[PDB]
């Protein structure tokens, strides 16, 4: 019924991947570094213990 | 087409590595718009 | 009107498009790879496999 | 011509190391504009 010829849902975009235009958030790279940080901390604690 | 846009379209087409496509499949075509300049040699 | 000359024009345009595609293939590939490195994708497949055999998860600093 | 401009033009013409060039090909020619000075010895 709406006069405007556009979808109801409006997408608030973010970083868009260049290859496929699939959106990705801020997290990805810092997630990688975070898992590395967790591995390093666990390894150091195990070596000390 | 070059590898960029063809790769994007074909990645969309393949969906997954091994997928059972149904009878209903969206069909996409390539249209190329060319703007070219040719001399006129106007008499004036 | 398509038959008499537009077929020749279309063939000429297709040849020009092929020439400009193969001339710019190196630069097009380089720009594509630059865009891939922008979004934290910086490991080639061979060296990524080398890292995988090492047991080390590939990392991107970006 | 020197290596610079001819190198650019021949890189454009080469496309790649081995390509199947079609019958249709852009034909490029070189024109040289020469501005030279010669004394006239006008009596005045």
């Amino acid at each position: 019924p709406f006069r405007h010829n556009r979808f109801s849902l409006t997408p608030i975009w973010g970083f868009r991947r260049g290859r496929d235009n699939l959106p990705y958030g801020v997290i990805r790279w810092m997630r990688d570094i975070q898992d590395d940080i967790n591995k390093r901390a666990s390894k150091a604690l195990y070596i000390l213990s | 087409g070059d590898e960029a846009m063809d790769w994007a379209e074909f990645d969309r087409d393949t969906y997954s590595q091994s997928r059972t496509v149904s009878t209903h499949k969206r069909q996409r075509v390539r249209l190329i718009e060319c703007w070219y300049r040719k001399p006129m040699r106007a008499t004036k | 009107l398509d038959s008499e000359e537009m077929k020749e024009l279309h063939r000429r345009l297709r040849s020009y498009l092929h020439q400009e595609l193969d001339r710019q293939a190196e630069n097009r590939f380089q720009m594509a790879v630059d865009e891939d490195y922008y979004d934290s994708i910086q490991w080639t497949e061979a060296d990524a496999q080398v890292l995988k055999e090492r047991g080390q998860a590939p990392l991107v600093f970006n």
